[PDB]
C-alpha cells in the first residue's frame, strides 16, 4: 500500500478536521511528507508539509493560521488540521511522499501519493436519497434510476444483482442549488426483453446507511 | 506565485501516434520541473522529476525536455494505458504551483447519440417537483448542446446537465440532461421536448413527450 | 558586598540557548561554596582550574551565561563537543577555564501540552567560534534553490522550538545551565573570595 | 539588475516591533511604482517621484503593530510604540507603508508570538533599537531578577484573534530610510 | 463587601477549576488583584497577580505552568484558572485587593480580602452521610450525633430545630482515610431531663441533598 | 525568600491587657511590613500597612513599630472581638511571605475535662463498622492527650481528634477523638478505654465499657 489515508470526513462550515497518513512500513526513514488537496474539478494545490526526521512543518500564505500538520514516529503517521472551514475546503486532500534528491541537496519532486480523503464541507445535513424510476416505452429501449436529493457523496448502483453491467452508465452525480446531490443511472436493453425480463436498480448511500432496491417497468 | 500554463487542454490521439504536450513557467525555473499522471478517481503517480529524468517503473516512451520557462512531456508511441490527464508542477520557488492539466483522450471516428427522453414519475410528482431526463447515449465527440423547448419555448437556468468518463470498449460519451420544475410549472404546458444538437448528426434530432401520454 | 549570583541562578526567566544571556560579574567577592553544599546540582565539571580553589584565588572579570537545553544536550556544554547546541548555539574553547553548572528545572520551564517558548538554532552555514552568538532569523537556504524570505520546501525558518512537556524522559525535559568563565588578565583583579 | 523587495514585503515572518528588523538595500535597480497602483496598501504616506532620484544607500525596516497604533510610526508622535518601541526623527526623510495581515499573521485561539515593549526608564531615541530582557523596577525595591510585584518583565504580547476590530488587528509596517552622503549613489530607476 | 469569589468547587484529580473574582464597585481604577490561598490549617500563600490598569500578570514560581489570572474590564471580573489539581491544591482561595501606595511607588499591602472559594479536590464522590445516635448511659449526662461517611463539606447540624444551643459542641469535621468526611455533635443536658425531654439532631448535606433528623434515646 | 518567624505561637491574655506581638525577618526589609487579622472561618483583614501606618477603619489602639529586620504589633487594652490569629507579611522582595501567625486566645482559670464514652451504635454495628467516641468536654487549656486501650492493647494510627474553637461564653475547649475500626475486629475484643491525661487532673483518668454492657 505505502501510504493509507483516513476515511472521508462531512463537516458543518466552521469546524475543523483532521486528516491521517500512515507510512506503510516501520519508520519514515527521512523522508518528507506533504499535502495537496484538489476540488472537484480543479488542480492540485500545496497546503503544507512535514519532516519528520527534522521535525519541521511549513505552510503556504493561503492557509497560514488555519493548518496544522504534525508527525508521530512511533505510530509513523503524519496528521494535517484544517480549522475554520468554508465550503471552499470541499476538496480530495492527498498526502504525498518526498525523497532526499542527493543531485539536488532538497525535496524536489513527489514520489509517491496515498490514494486521497474526501472532506465534504457545506451546511446541508446526512439525508438519504429518493429513487425514482425512469421507465421505458434500432430496437433498443432505454431505462433508469433517478436518485434525487441526497447528501453527502457518495452513492453506489447495481442493476439487478450485479448480473446487468453491459450498457449500464452511471452518471456523475451533480450538486444542486438545494445543496443536495442527485445522479441519474441509465441502461439500454432490447425491446424484446421489455416484457420477459425484469430489471431492478439497487441503490446503496452509506453516510445516511440507506439501501433501496427499486424494480423499473415499462408504465 | 509562478503560473504554469499548459497546452494543450484537451488532446485527441490514437495508440500508436506521438503526444506533446507543453508547460511554460511565468518565469525561468531552471530544470526543476516534474510531471505527473493522473487517472479519473485514483491517486497521481509521478512520471518525471528532473525535467527529463525517468522515474523508475516508467516505460521509455515517457521523456521529457526543456528548461527555463518551456518544457514538453513528449510519448511516443502512445499505448492503450497511456490515455489519462498529465500535470506539470514547478519547485523552484515557495510555493509549489501546478498547471491547469492536460487530458489525453482515446480518438475514434464520429458517432451520433441515441437519444431517449424521460418524462417525470408520478411518485415523484406527488412528492411536489418533477423531473425530466434527456440522455443522450454512446456519441463521440464529447461536444454536444442541448436545449429544452417547452411548448416550443426555450428553456434557461433550470436544466443541469453530466457527461461521463470516456468508455474503455467503444471510447464513446454519454450524457444526460436534467430539467427540473415544480409541479404546478410542469402541469402548465404540454409538449416536452429535448433537442439535440451534434456534429454526427446532418441536422438537430428532437425528442418529445405529450404530458397526458 | 557578594556577586549577584542570585540574579543569574535564581531568575524566574531564562534565555533560549539561541540568544544565550551574559552578565558580567565584577567589583565584588564572589563564595562558590553554594556549589558544593547545594547537592542540588546534576551538572557541575570545572575544567581549567580545580573545584575547591575558587575561595582562594581572584580574577579580573567573571562572565555568567545562562541558557536552557534538554537533559541529554547537557553534556554538549564542555571543550571540544559537537551536536546541534555546540555547533549551531553555544561553542566553548579548547583553552576554555570555568565551570559547567545545570540543574533539572523541569517543574518551572515545562507545561501541560507543551512549553514552545524555548528555543535553540537547527540550522546554520558554518559554525559557531567560540563564545559567538548568532541571533538572526534569516531564513536558511538547505536546498540548491532561493527562497526569498519565503518559507517552505529546502527554505526552512532557522530556529525550532523544544517539546517540553511534564511527563517526558529526564533527556527531553528542560534543564537550566550556567557557565563561569574565569577572566586574568594583565589589569586590578576585582572578584575574589574571602 | 533589481532589488531584493520580495524578500522584505513577501516574506512569512514579519518581526516583532521591539525587535524590529533593518534590511540594507545597496547596488541595484529599484522599481518604486508597484506601490502607488498596489490599491490594497492601507497605510502609505511620505515625509511619486522617488523612481527619477537616487541615494547611497537605502534602509528598510520591518515589524509588526496594531492597527489603531500605525499612526505613532510619523515624526513627532507619542504613544507605547512610539516610545519604547520604534521612534522616528523630526527631520524623517522617507516613506511609512503599512497593510492588514489577520488573515496570516493571526489565528484562531490566538497568536502570542509578535511582542511589544511595555516599560522603558527613558525613551527611546530615533532609530534606536532596545531587545532587553532586563526585569523592570517599577517600584522601590530591588528586583534581583526576580518577577512579581512592582517587578515586571518589560515584554508584553500582543494576542492576534482573527475575529478582532480592524484597530486590534495586526498590520505589517515598511519604513524606508533614503541616505544621502558624499558618494555615488547605488539605489536609482529606469 | 467591597470583593464577592464565585461558590465552592469539587474537582477530581487532573481536572482544572477556574475562580472568579468581582470587584463591588465597578471598575478597576489602578487596583491590583492578587490570589492567596491557604491549605487547611495551615498559613497564607501568594500564587500569583494582575494588574487590570496595566495588562500585566505574574505567577509564583511554584505555580507556574498551572495558573492563568486574567480580567475582564467590562464585567470587571478577575478569573484565576488552577490546571492539573492535585488532592494538595484542596484549599481556601482568597482573592485581595493592593493599592497603588504613593509613598512607595508599588503596591506593598493587601487591602481587601475576599471571603474565599473553597476548592475541594479528591478522588472521592458526591456521598451522603449516615447519623448514628451517640446515646447517653449515666449529675450531667452527654449524648449526640455522629455523622459520618460524607463528601463534600459542608453539613450543617442544630438541636432540636434550633431550639437547643446550650452546650452543644459540633466538631469540625475530619477526613478519613477512605477519602470521606466524618463529624460528631454533642451535648450536654441534666440527666433529670433524660425521661421528660425529647432530643433530636437534625443534619443537612446540601451537596448530596440529604436531610436526617435523628432521635437520640438512652438505654 | 525572606523567612517572616513570629513569637510567640500561643498568647492567652485577658481583657483589658497590654498585649505586644513581635516578628522577625530573616534579613532587612526596611519598613515593608504589614500586619493582618484573621478570624476562623472569616477572611483576613488589614491592621497595619509600611510597619507604622494604620490601616482607616481599624481602632487606634492597634499600632505597629520596628524597621529593619524586627517588628511589633501592639495591642493597648485588648477588647473582645480582638481574639484571633495575627499575621505579620514582609513586602520588601519577591515572593512576598507571612509569618506562621499568633493566635490570642481568652485566658481563664485551669479546667478539668468532663470525659464521656460512647460505644458504636447498634444501628452502626449493622452498617458494618464499629466507631468509638470519647469526649472531653469545657476543659482548659488546650494540650490534652488522649490514648485508646482496646484489651489493654495501645492503639496507635487508628483515631482522629477533633477539637473546637474556643468557647465565646466560658473560655473552654472540647475534643472528641473517635476509634475506627471494623465490626469483625469490633467483636474480637472486649474491653474499650479511653486515657486521658490533662494539666487539671492529679492523675490520668479512664472511662472504659465492656461490650456487653
Ligand atoms: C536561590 O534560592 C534558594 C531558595 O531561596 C537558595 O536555596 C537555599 O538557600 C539556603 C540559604 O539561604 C540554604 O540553607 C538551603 O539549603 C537552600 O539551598 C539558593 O541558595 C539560592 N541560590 C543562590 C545562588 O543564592
Ligand atoms: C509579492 O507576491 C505577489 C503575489 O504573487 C506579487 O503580485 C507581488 O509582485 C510580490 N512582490 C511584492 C508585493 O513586492
Amino acid at each position: 500500500v505505502q501510504l493509507v489515508q483516513s476515511e472521508a470526513e462531512v463537516k458543518k462550515p466552521g469546524s475543523s478536521v483532521k486528516v491521517s497518513c500512515k507510512a506503510s512500513g516501520g519508520t519514515y526513514s527521512s523522508y518528507a511528507i506533504s499535502w495537496v488537496r484538489q476540488a472537484p474539478g480543479q488542480g492540485l494545490e500545496w497546503m503544507g508539509g512535514i519532516i519528520p526526521i527534522l521535525g519541521i512543518a511549513n505552510y503556504a500564505q493561503k492557509f497560514q493560521g488555519r493548518v496544522t500538520i504534525t508527525a508521530d514516529k512511533s505510530t509513523s503517521t503524519a496528521y494535517m488540521e484544517l480549522s475554520s472551514l468554508r465550503s471552499e475546503d470541499t476538496a480530495v486532500y492527498y498526502c504525498a511522499r518526498l525523497p532526499y534528491y542527493y543531485d539536488s541537496s532538497g525535496y524536489y519532486y513527489f514520489d509517491y501519493w496515498g490514494q486521497g480523503t474526501l472532506v465534504t464541507v457545506s451546511s446541508a445535513s446526512t439525508k438519504g436519497p429518493s429513487v425514482f424510476p425512469l421507465a421505458p416505452s434500432g430496437g433498443t429501449a432505454a431505462l433508469g434510476c433517478l436518485v434525487k436529493d441526497y447528501f453527502p457523496e457518495p452513492v453506489t448502483v447495481s442493476w439487478n444483482s450485479g448480473a446487468l453491467t453491459s450498457g449500464v452508465h452511471t452518471f456523475p452525480a451533480v450538486l444542486q442549488s438545494s445543496g443536495l446531490y442527485s445522479l441519474s443511472s441509465v441502461v439500454t436493453v432490447p425491446s424484446s426483453s421489455l416484457g420477459t425480463q425484469t430489471y431492478i436498480c439497487n441503490v446503496n448511500h452509506k453516510p445516511s446507511n440507506t439501501k433501496v432496491d427499486k424494480r423499473v417497468e415499462p408504465k | 506565485d509562478i503560473q504554469m500554463t499548459q497546452s494543450p487542454s484537451s488532446l485527441s490521439a490514437s495508440v500508436g501516434d506521438r503526444v506533446t504536450i507543453t508547460c511554460r513557467a511565468s518565469q525561468s525555473i531552471s530544470s526543476y520541473l516534474n510531471w505527473y499522471q493522473q487517472k479519473p478517481g485514483k491517486a497521481p503517480k509521478l512520471l518525471i522529476y528532473a525535467a527529463s529524468s525517468l522515474q523508475s517503473g516508467v516505460p521509455s516512451r515517457f521523456s521529457g525536455s526543456g528548461s527555463g520557462t518551456d518544457f514538453t512531456l513528449t510519448i511516443s508511441s502512445l499505448q492503450p494505458e497511456d490515455f489519462a490527464t498529465y500535470y506539470c508542477q514547478q519547485s523552484y520557488s515557495n510555493p509549489w504551483t501546478f498547471g491547469q492539466g492536460t487530458k489525453v483522450e482515446i480518438k475514434r471516428t464520429v458517432a451520433a447519440p441515441s437519444v431517449f427522453i424521460f418524462p417525470p414519475s408520478d411518485e415523484q410528482l406527488k412528492s411536489g417537483t418533477a423531473s425530466v431526463v434527456c440522455l443522450l447515449n454512446n456519441f463521440y465527440p464529447r461536444e454536444a448542446k442541448v436545449q429544452w423547448k417547452v411548448d416550443n419555448a426555450l428553456q434557461s437556468g433550470n436544466s443541469q446537465e453530466s457527461v461521463t468518463e470516456q468508455d474503455s470498449k467503444d471510447s464513446t460519451y454519454s450524457l444526460s440532461s436534467t430539467l427540473t420544475l415544480s409541479k404546478a410549472d410542469y402541469e402548465k404546458h404540454k409538449v416536452y421536448a429535448c433537442e439535440v444538437t451534434h456534429q454526427g448528426l446532418s441536422s438537430p434530432v428532437t425528442k418529445s413527450f405529450n404530458r397526458g401520454e | 558586598n557578594l556577586c549577584p549570583f542570585g540574579e543569574v541562578f535564581n531568575a524566574t526567566r531564562f534565555a533560549s540557548v539561541y540568544a544565550w544571556n551574559r552578565k558580567r560579574i565584577s567589583n565584588c567577592v564572589a563564595d562558590y561554596s553554594f556549589l558544593y553544599n547545594s547537592a542540588s546540582f546534576s551538572t557541575f565539571k570545572c575544567y581549567g582550574v580545580s573545584p575547591t580553589k575558587l575561595n582562594d584565588l581572584c580574577f579580573t572579570n567573571v562572565y555568567a551565561d545562562s541558557f536552557v537545553i534538554r537533559g541529554d544536550e547537557v553534556r554538549q556544554i564542555a571543550p571540544g563537543q559537537t551536536g546541534k547546541i555546540a555547533d549551531y548555539n553555544y561553542k566553548l574553547p579548547d583553552d576554555f577555564t570555568g565551570c559547567v553548572i545545570a540543574w533539572n528545572s523541569n517543574n518551572l520551564d515545562s507545561k501541560v501540552g507543551g512549553n514552545y517558548n524555548y528555543l535553540y538554532r537547527l540550522f546554520r552555514k558554518s559554525n559557531l567560534k567560540p563564545f559567538e552568538r548568532d541571533i538572526s532569523t534569516e531564513i536558511y537556504q538547505a536546498g540548491s534553490t532561493p527562497c526569498n524570505g519565503v518559507e517552505g520546501f529546502n527554505c526552512y525558518f532557522p530556529l525550532q522550538s523544544y517539546g517540553f512537556q511534564p511527563t517526558n524522559g529526564v533527556g527531553y525535559q528542560p534543564y537550566r545551565v550556567v557557565v563561569l568563565s574565569f577572566e586574568l588578565l594583565h589589569a586590578p583583579a576585582t572578584v575574589c573570595g574571602p
